[PDB]
């Protein structure tokens, strides 16, 4: 986070500002991914 | 015979922070301190 700093706001650019960034990646090498789709939960347990 | 001093050009640069923490991490460059001196050497030169 930055408190002041030099960066102004986007919206009321007169009072001082904070802004926080926060950078990151997620990454996928190989895919093992699978899904389960489930249909008619509604039912799950009160269903009959 | 009159002399005045009035006002020059201004030197700026901007700061951001999301430059300052990549070529401080990849390249190892101060960014402040060669972008002061970049500065500095823009106007002395002007002067000449």
């Amino acid at each position: 986070v930055v408190n002041g700093g030099g960066y102004l706001n986007t919206r009321n650019p007169n009072v001082p500002n904070m802004m926080m960034t926060r950078r990151y990646t997620v990454e996928s090498f190989v895919p093992i991914i699978g899904r389960i789709t489930i249909k008619n939960n509604n039912g799950s347990v009160y269903a009959r | 015979k009159d002399v005045v001093i009035d006002t020059a050009q201004h030197i700026e640069a901007t700061v951001p922070l999301e430059v300052i923490q990549d070529m401080k991490a990849t390249y190892d460059i101060d960014g402040v301190a060669r972008l002061s001196e970049t500065m500095s050497q823009l106007s002395s030169q002007k002067v000449d």
